RNA sequence: CGGAGAGGUA
């Protein structure tokens, strides 16, 4: 990828393959001119150790490096650790129709809704909006139903009111310690900036509302709406799992 | 001078980079001639190759 | 250390140092190097570990020892080959043939068509070759005009 | 006993203790390390003196020449630190050193002359620090903080029994030089003892015995006694040793001179001891099975075949011992062992040393430190040389060597730097001795074991580090040719120090952005203690004890002010009255205590030295002849509180703030608060915003003006005098007759830095706060910083708060705000942010700033100018283009979507060489004319200032009113008066007035070149435009705001006016915040605050009451004096009689809104005062009134208190926090959403959120969430369609992070494939 | 420590009483800190096993 | 490069539908392979897996 | 205990996604492993349906038409 | 886009 300043970026794969190859390149030219051993010896002794940090680099005592006297990254250090594929791209993932916001109380909610604002609840349901406006006709095509919901004039809000109606998004606090901790809950559209959350559920969140955040996410399909409404909404996680007691306690 | 302590004579060079000559070496100095004493320019010490 | 020897006698040689306070860590690695390699037919395993370590310079270029950003070879035989076609079949001159016959105006103030101007190098040097050989203020003109427009 | 800028607003200061010493400048650590970095050092053991005078004089290795040193200067800076700032160059002064090359001649004798040549030559360019502590580094505001790290010296230290698993303490020693290689001595859990070198492998101790030429027998006599035998003709005499018994399991007969002392199988009684000792025991005849397992001393040979029998360090047996007699060995001497008090530790060490020799030692240490490179003699013995005892690479400093001379319990602080050999064998035995019993371990968490080391020290080591790399550079150029025409300046580089002082400045782990969103957040940055960077300890690796507060910590570093999270305890803060040692450690001061007087002469007291005495309380009662009333006064004598005997106490504490930090001792009623509930006051303290209008604190605690005048954000008067001019943006003061100096007499002008952007984008502008034409004196604030009020630190507003729950809108911690909070703009904050637009140079050519842009209309332009740049004053939105930049085949730069604000300020750089745009030109001409105008507007304010200090010094001898204007104001020189020192002076200050003209010229013409040049850009970088924004950010649901006792919490609704409890008199409570926060984390301090300020507002009500209907000063002083009595003998005083009567209307004009209290942190106001206060106001004194409900307008039952609280607004918005995404970029490597809010990002479902919808049956909502919303590409076009297509449904394929796994893997040599 | 801090919070801590009291009170968040990076690898921990 | 780390021939076209030099620069030749520098033109996606 | 227990199963993905991913890879493809993605968190990584709860129908027909 | 480092919220 380019740095921005005409140069590209380092990509120690790339790398340490160039090694490997020029390594691999210069030991059949040096073993097509038949060279005394003394010298293919020490070319094959560069070779290996060239494959050798390409594959797991560390593995032996000594690693090479390029900036910053720390050692390059193998193909091995891509697949480890906190930070490998299986850690950090494939068991959890960064995901799209989110957003995250601070929560406030709003005692007015029954226990099967939340608040959300409206910008968020605008941003996030963009799809399901440009489908409504197009059977209404409103604008017969994407583009111009993007210039529409840009400038936000008043029968977008209709849309929205309607394409919130029976539709639940999981709210979710950062520490999911239980699985309590995601629930699914039915909008209720905001004029503010703040989800705000029923003040039942705090305790099986545990959020207090002294500056904590929260996100949100959108089920899409029909059978994730109904995973949400039958599983996870809040009506249902009264008991706890951890033993039968009511996790819906007035706190 | 590391160990001595010696009288020596001032020379102000360009840039005021000075020059001391011990005074066992005076002979070294000489007057002016170009009947500049007013006018005399004045160079600078090692050169400007750098 | 290898204009001693040359004959049956053995031949010593003494790298001799200043003392360790006041020598870089690079100069330590390099005399313990040549230290190490005290045999026969060490040259070349020193070469090409010099190599490897300082890289070849630019291919198509000054600066023999450098990283340096050199063009490819796997581009430079496709522009050698690039410029092997049209020379032959063009059948000009070399660029040397046009300092040959040149009348000198050396006045030493930089004339040249830069890099990034016509980074083609092939093509810059077409364009070398039909303006040295205009010979007349016409062609000259007609050269300004589409190297202006190009 | 008041100033005349103090009695506009008197805090009435509660608080019964007299100070006995002010609280000092509170950036002294700062300032003074970097002083001691630059300055002039006659003496020369400081700073650069230190440094240079270390290195030079640089003698060649030819010796016929050498570069000594003179003396070194500072130049003047090329820019300000504003223009350092502003046009991104950090803030520097040109070192300029005067080298002296000597050069020696050949064929002379051992030292002469040939010439000398000295050069003002240049070297590095060393960052100044600015005049309150912050450096300007790269135009970023940068403070490097103090370092706490292990002080170098020797410690004892041992796992408790960690390893080993048999409750065996290993003792172990460190030899932790400043700089060089470690030592470390261990104990194997056999009771051996092995060295290590630089954490290496582990080696017998006895090789390095060995190293330093000492043999086995000089090894033996230092860690053994002797025990003598003489053989004889009665079986092996021994002379004995009577205290060489004492505790010890008999085993034969003792008995001497025919008498039976002690029988066998005995312990030796003490009484026994002294039955020896009265009878004078000697001699003793002992059996042979006590030497068998006896160990002989050194070498006894066979004197005729010269063969050895016995050697040093092995046990005698009886072949042995027969060999011996028959050598003629008369004498034999053995080892001292024990088992409790003397172990043979040592010989053991030898038995396992498989060294018997020094050479070979040498050889397996330089196996140890470097493997490979089989040793020679030569190499292994200047290794080992240079490794400890050179002064090159080693290098305890005087701290060093201090400990270590202390630890040894030696007598000498000073000695040589490097080690030597009876140091390291005084090492040794000192470890034998902890290991015996004798002695005692060190803990290395003691203030009196760690040491700071400010920006002075690092700075200092960063140039010196530098310097080595300089005089190595001078040594080859010298010892190479031609040096008879040489000159320093060419000899010299000055790329390795500014390269060394840069990398320290710019990039390094100390030196840190600034906090900057306050006046305490600068000036408690400045004063961090980091336990962590460079030769410290690691975040994530600390342990419990490093993180804990230990019982030396008292005074020197505040136990409550530490972060919270991954680093707490290790980002100490220092106390009020800590300061810094000569060595570096903390020291507080303390009232000596003399025979029965706690007098006023105060000492400095280290940590090391604070254990041996007896230190009395802050807070025990003394009374008017320094002796406490109490005989069990509370002390502390050895980390240990307890009651001691009044007779008996040698210190007491200076003030009950010492304890506490700067920024907790701002927090009132402090001594009411929890510790964590205080830790977390400070830590929100240090980050409210400033908000619009200042508003002073009605409850502080008297350090409030220390904070306001010590960080310089205040303007404050240096000389006193009388206001001549006042501006927004300038002031001008005329110095008193008797402040003025004789030669440039002159006055002063203070600019005021309006709205600029501090580093947390919030907005630091100066008010003026002194009217024209008003008298201020040395020291006293002419202008307000950013949330200061009159000089006074005021982060936030104070408000009428109701402890009540409100139908549940204030549930956990949240607050109801009502509507008069956001319709006054009390919480509406500007915030300043500076948006970048860059012109590169890339591919296809450069990109130019027109307005050309397409696909556009004229609306989008309308905002620009004809040169594509914003206007100033444009109120732009988000989505707008600010600067309309073309990619040549739309790269405008436009608000970040959500954010308006007016453009406030356009910034216009370019590049020498390429021709400046309209709108450049533009700035830099009214850049010009500014810059003319205000050197003009100097010259000319100076003109009146000189010209008026003319006019009246001519009141006697030459005075003719009219001949002054007869001919004008110029030509003031030339007429009638005595050529005396009248004249004198009047020729002084004309000189004066031409030299100031030149100056002005200089100036001016210098400013024009440093305006018009081109500045240095990035390579690459054609021309940046800067624009500024600013953005009234106002207050809503969310915003999370706080108080000063830890009581945070969100705003959760925007209440009206109508619907808040309102009292009996009608007013409405500001804010309703809850009272079941309280009870829980116990801050009462927040409750009493709010009936202390609930009294303070009672005050201010009574005084503006009497001040609306108009009434008589007489009244107004009566009041007023009453209030500021009061105190229970309190130490205020103050006397409104001794008031001109009309500043009187100008106090009580400014306690109208409230009369401010003072209430020093662990020395408050108690309740009854408080009562009393209430009491004086007509507030009922429980503190609690009833309150009407907004809404249905009937009485709460169970009255509520209401009071006036301090709330501040912390820097988390709700603005900066709120996000969202439906479809946006995507990552490049995996195809998965990108992360973030300035990227358009998607929240991570991580792991545990994953495996909450595992835990649920909800397997759908989990397929989707990782495979169609975030990573399979052709499953989420095909789900994005199906959505716009009214069709919910996905079809999932596989997620693309699963196929670089499996490319990934199957790239190594393994296939990993799907099957079927 | 023998001698108890006799003050509650009503009344106010003296000096050193409060410097007591945050001997006790920065190990309880130095705990919680640690103890929060510890649970969650242990609970890690029992979710890959079952 | 022609057979470099990043390759056209090996791994696959740079942009969607295009050969290396241009030859065939629309979706209508999917499939074909050019004969002065031998892309396969197609996707560029398959860049991600070959 | 619970970190050799799960470590040592049947499924070699549930034990290169836990720790030591080195170590269980290669002796996962000498021994020339089969993971038959049995499991809740392989059928994660290879992003099909859970076999718990909504999931588990489907995979029950799945499994019963092979 | 990567790397190093600093700090902050829950
Ligand atoms: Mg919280
Ligand atoms: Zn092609």
């Amino acid at each position: 990828v380019p740095l921005d300043g005409g140069r590209f970026a380092t990509s120690d794969l790339n790398d340490l393959y160039r090694r490997v190859i020029n390594r691999n390149n210069r030991l059949k030219r040096l073993l097509d001119l038949a060279a005394p051993d003394i010298i293919v010896r020490n070319e094959k002794r560069m070779l290996q150790e060239a494959v050798d940090a390409l594959l797991d680099n560390g593995r032996r005592g000594r690693a090479i490096t390029g900036s910053n006297k720390r050692p390059l990254k193998s193909l091995a250090d891509m697949i480890k650790g906190k930070q490998g594929r299986f850690r950090q791209n494939l068991l959890g993932k960064r995901v799209d129709y989110s957003g995250r916001s601070v929560i406030t109380v709003g005692p007015y909610l029954r226990l099967h809704q939340c608040g959300l604002p409206k910008k968020m609840a605008l941003e996030l349901f963009k799809p399901f909006i440009y489908g409504k406006l197009e059977l209404r006709g409103l604008a017969t095509t994407i583009k111009a139903a993007k210039k529409m919901v840009e400038r936000e004039e008043a029968v977008v809000w209709d849309i929205l009111d309607e394409v919130i109606r029976e539709h639940p998004v999981l709210l979710n606090r950062a520490p999911t310690l239980h699985r309590l901790g995601i629930q699914a809950f039915e909008p209720v559209l905001i004029e503010g900036k703040a989800i705000q959350l029923h003040p039942l559920v705090c305790a099986a969140y545990n959020a207090d509302f002294d500056g904590d955040q929260m996100a949100v996410h959108v089920p899409l399909t029909l059978e994730a709406q109904l995973e949400a409404r039958a599983l996870m909404m809040s009506t249902n996680n009264i008991l706890s799992p951890a033993n039968g007691e009511p996790i819906i306690v007035p706190s | 001078a590391g160990g001595i302590t010696g009288e020596y004579l001032m020379l102000t060079y360009a840039n005021d980079a000075k020059l001391y000559v011990p005074v066992s070496s005076l002979h070294l100095i000489s007057r002016y001639a170009g009947g500049a004493e007013e006018n005399a320019p004045l160079h600078k010490l090692g050169g400007d190759a750098w | 250390r290898g204009r001693v020897g040359r004959s049956h006698h053995q031949a010593y040689a003494w790298l001799l140092t200043p003392h360790p306070k006041a020598m870089t860590t690079d100069a330590q690695k390099r005399l313990e190097a040549i230290a190490s390699l005290e045999d026969l037919g060490a040259g070349f395993a020193l070469a090409t570990h010099d190599l490897e370590i300082r890289g070849a310079g630019e291919l198509l270029g000054e600066e023999q020892s450098g990283s340096m950003e050199t063009i490819g070879f796997s581009l430079y035989m496709e522009l050698l080959e690039n410029a092997v076609d049209a020379l032959k079949a063009g059948r000009e001159p070399s660029l040397e043939d046009l300092t040959s016959q040149q009348t000198e105006v050396e006045l030493r103030m930089p004339s040249l068509l830069p890099d990034d101007f016509i980074p083609d190098v092939n093509t810059r040097l077409s364009f070398y070759k039909r303006i040295a050989s205009a010979k007349t203020e016409n062609e000259l003109e007609e050269i300004k005009v589409e190297l202006i427009d190009r | 006993v008041y100033s005349y800028t103090e009695k506009k607003r008197i805090r009435k200061d509660f608080g019964k203790r007299p100070q006995v010493l002010d609280v000092p400048y509170l950036l002294s650590i700062q300032l003074d390390s970097f002083q001691k970095f630059i300055e002039q050092d006659p003496e020369g053991q400081y700073g650069l003196e230190a440094a240079f005078r270390s290195v030079f004089p640089i003698q060649s290795y030819s010796g016929n020449s050498e570069l000594q040193y003179v003396s070194y200067r500072l130049g003047e800076p090329v820019f300000d630190v504003q223009e350092c700032q502003i046009r991104g160059v950090t803030y520097s002064a040109p070192l300029r050193v005067k080298l002296r090359l000597v050069i020696y001649e050949r064929e002379a004798p051992e030292g002469t002359v040939k010439d000398i040549k000295e050069q003002e030559v240049y070297m590095g360019e060393i960052p100044l620090m600015t005049d309150n502590g912050t450096f300007v580094i790269n135009g970023t505001e940068r403070v490097i903080v103090s370092q706490l790290h292990r002080s170098p010296g020797v410690f004892f230290d041992s796992d408790k029994g960690k390893t080993h698993s048999s409750g065996k303490v290993l003792y172990n020693a460190r030899i932790i030089p400043y700089r060089g290689s470690w030592l470390d001595f261990e104990f194997d859990p056999k009771d051996n003892l092995f060295v290590r070198i630089d954490r290496r492998r582990k080696l017998p101790a006895t090789i390095i015995l060995r190293a330093l030429n000492y043999t086995t027998e000089q090894i033996l006599d230092l860690f053994f006694e002797k025990v003598i035998f003489e053989i004889r003709d009665n079986k092996l005499q021994m002379e004995l040793v009577p205290e060489r018994l004492r505790g010890e399991t008999a085993s034969f007969d003792i008995e001497a001179n025919g008498k039976v002392y002690v029988e066998k199988g005995r312990r030796i009684t003490a009484r026994h001891i002294r039955q020896l000792e009265k009878d004078d025991v000697k001699l003793i005849e002992v059996p042979v099975e006590y030497i068998a397992g006896k160990v002989v001393a050194k070498d006894y040979i066979d004197e005729s075949t010269g063969e050895l029998i016995c050697a040093a360090n092995m046990e005698l047996s009886l072949d042995l011992l027969a060999k011996l007699s028959q050598s003629g060995h008369k004498r034999i001497e053995t080892l001292f062992t024990n088992d409790l008090d003397h172990g043979p530790y040592i010989s053991e060490t030898l038995r396992v040393d498989p060294t018997n020799d020094r050479l070979s030692a040498l050889v397996e240490i330089y196996r140890m430190m470097r493997p490979g490179e089989p040793p020679t003699r030569e190499a292994a013995e200047s290794l080992f040389e240079n490794l400890f005892f050179s002064e090159d690479r080693y290098d305890l400093s005087a701290v060093g060597r201090m400990k270590f001379n202390r630890s040894l319990l030696r007598e000498e602080i000073e000695g040589s730097g490097i080690l030597s050999k009876d140091d390291i064998i005084d090492v040794m035995k000192k470890l034998i001795d902890i290991r015996n019993g004798k002695g005692e371990v060190d803990d290395i968490d003691h203030l009196g074991n760690r040491r700071i080391r400010s920006v002075g020290e690092m700075a200092e080591n960063q140039f010196r580090v530098g310097l080595v790399r300089v005089e190595r550079a001078v040594k080859e150029r010298l010892s190479l040719g031609d040096l008879d025409t040489l000159m320093p300046q060419d000899m010299i580089n000055a790329k390795p120090i500014s390269a060394a002082v840069k990398e320290f400045f710019g990039s390094s782990q100390l030196s840190q952005f600034m906090d900057q969103n306050n006046p305490l957040s600068e000036i408690t940055h400045k004063r961090r203690i980091s336990a962590l960077g460079p030769g410290g300890l690691t975040r994530e690796r600390a342990g419990f004890e490093v993180r804990d507060v230990h019982p030396t910590h008292y005074g020197r570093v505040c136990p409550i002010e530490t972060p919270e999270g991954p680093n707490i305890g290790l980002i100490n803060s220092l106390s009020v009255y800590a300061q810094t040692n000569e060595y570096g450690f903390l020291e507080t001061p303390y009232r000596k205590v003399t025979d029965g007087v706690v007098t006023d002469e105060i000492h400095y007291l280290s940590a090391i030295e604070e254990g041996n005495y007896v230190i009395a309380q802050a807070n025990s009662n003394l009374d008017e002849e320094g002796h406490f009333v109490e005989d069990l006064v509370t002390c502390r004598s050895k980390g240990e509180s307890s009651l001691f005997s009044r007779d008996q106490v040698d210190y007491m504490d200076v003030s009950t703030q010492q304890v506490v930090s700067v920024g907790a001792s701002l927090i009132p009623f402090l001594e009411h608060d929890d510790a964590n509930r205080a830790l977390m006051g400070a830590n929100m303290q240090r980050q409210a915003v400033p908000t619009l209008r200042a508003d002073k604190p009605l409850v502080g605690t008297g350090m409030e003006r220390a904070v306001a005048v010590d960080s310089g954000v205040t303007a404050v008067a240096k000389r006193g005098g009388v206001v001549q001019y006042v501006d927004a943006s300038r002031i001008v003061i005329k110095v008193n007759e008797d402040e003025m100096y004789p030669g440039e007499a002159g006055i002063d002008i203070y600019n005021l830095t309006k709205y600029t952007r501090s580093n947390q984008n919030t907005c630091i502008n100066q008010m003026p706060c002194v009217s024209l034409g008003e008298p201020v004196e040395r020291g006293d604030v002419l202008a307000d910083g950013p949330s200061t009020d009159l000089g006074e630190l005021a982060l936030g507003q104070n408000m009428r708060v109701a402890f009540m729950p409100w139908n549940g809108y204030n549930f956990e911690d949240s607050i109801l705000v009502s509507e008069r909070v956001v319709q006054e703009d009390r919480f509406t904050t500007i915030h300043i942010q500076e948006l970048a637009c860059v012109s590169r140079d890339t591919k296809l050519g450069p990109e130019e700033i027109t307005a050309d842009i397409p696909n556009v209309g004229e609306a989008a332009l309308s905002k620009l100018d004809e040169s594509g740049i914003v206007y100033i004053g444009a109120e732009v939105t988000g989505g707008d283009i600010l600067v309309g930049k073309v990619t040549p085949k739309d790269s405008s730069l436009r608000v970040p979507n959500g954010v308006s604000g007016t453009v406030i300020d356009v910034q216009v750089f370019t590049r020498d060489g390429v021709e400046k745009d309209k709108r450049a030109l533009e700035i830099e001409e009214m850049q010009l004319k500014q810059a003319k105008k205000d050197l003009s507007e100097e010259l000319q304010i100076l003109e009146a200032g000189l010209f008026s200090r003319i006019r009246a010094v001519l009141v006697a001898g030459g005075v003719e009113a009219e001949k002054l204007d007869k001919l004008p104001r110029d030509r003031w020189l030339e007429l009638g008066l005595t050529d005396e020192e009248k004249q004198n002076q009047l020729e002084q200050l004309a000189e004066q007035y031409d030299e100031l003209k030149h100056e002005f010229e200089k100036k001016l013409e210098a400013k024009r070149r440093k305006i018009t040049q081109g500045d240095d850009l990035a390579p690459g970088v054609l021309k940046i435009v800067k624009v500024y924004l600013a953005v009234k950010r106002r207050i809503q649901p969310g915003d999370k705001m706080a108080g000063r006792h830890g009581n945070k919490g969100v705003i959760s609704k925007i209440n009206p006016i109508e619907d808040m409890p309102y009292d009996e008199n009608g007013t409405p409570v500001d804010i309703v915040l809850n009272p079941l926060g309280v009870p829980s984390r116990m801050n009462i301090g927040q409750i009493l605050e709010t009936h202390l300020g609930m009294a303070a507002k009672g005050i201010g009500d009574k005084i503006n009451a009497m001040l609306k209907q108009q009434q008589e000063v007489a009244k107004l002083r009566e009041f007023i004096q009453r209030a500021y009595d009061l105190g229970a003998d309190v130490r205020q005083k103050v006397d409104l009689s001794t008031f001109s009567d009309e500043e009187v209307m100008r106090l009580a004009e400014n306690l109208r809104k409230g009369m401010p209290i003072a209430t020093p942190v662990f020395d408050g106001a108690k309740e009854a005062e408080i009562k009393e206060l209430l009491k004086l106001g007509d507030l009922p004194t429980s503190g609690q009134i009833r309150l009407y409900d907004g809404r249905t307008g009937e009485q709460f039952e169970r009255p509520v208190t209401v009071g006036y609280m301090y709330m501040l607004k912390l820097n988390h918005l709700v603005d900066d926090k709120m996000h969202a995404r439906s479809t946006g970029s995507y990552s490049l490597v995996t195809q998965q959403p990108l992360g973030g809010k300035a990227q358009f990002g998607g929240q991570r479902f991580g792991e545990m959120e994953v495996w909450a919808l595992e835990a649920y049956g909800a397997a759908y909502t989990l397929q989707e969430m990782l495979t169609v919303k975030s990573d399979d590409v052709n499953g989420r076009t095909k789900m994005y369609k199906n959505i716009v297509d009214g069709n919910h449904q996905m079809e999932p394929g596989m997620p693309e992070s699963f196929n670089v796994l499996l490319k990934e893997i199957r790239s190594l040599g393994i296939n990993i494939e799907l099957e079927d | 420590i023998e001698t108890p801090i006799t003050a509650n919070f009503r009344e106010g801590l003296n000096v050193l009483q409060y410097f007591i009291s945050t001997h006790g009170a920065r190990k309880g968040l130095a705990d919680t800190a640690l103890k929060t990076a510890n649970s969650g690898y242990l609970t890690r921990r029992l979710v890959d096993v079952a | 490069e022609r057979d470099g780390l990043f390759c056209a021939r090996i791994f696959g076209p740079v942009k969607d539908y295009e050969c290396l030099c241009g030859k065939y620069k629309r979706l209508k030749h999917r499939g074909v392979i050019c004969e002065k520098c031998g892309v396969e033109v197609t996707q560029t996606k398959v860049r991600r897996e070959r | 205990g619970i970190t050799k227990a799960s470590l040592a199963t049947e499924s070699f993905i549930s034990a290169a996604s836990f720790q030591e991913t080195t170590r269980v890879l290669t002796e996962a493809a000498v021994a020339g492993k089969r993971d038959e993605l049995r499991g809740l968190k392989e059928n994660v990584i290879v992003g099909r349906l859970i076999p718990a709860g909504t999931g588990y129908a489907y995979h029950q027909d799945r499994m019963r038409r092979r």
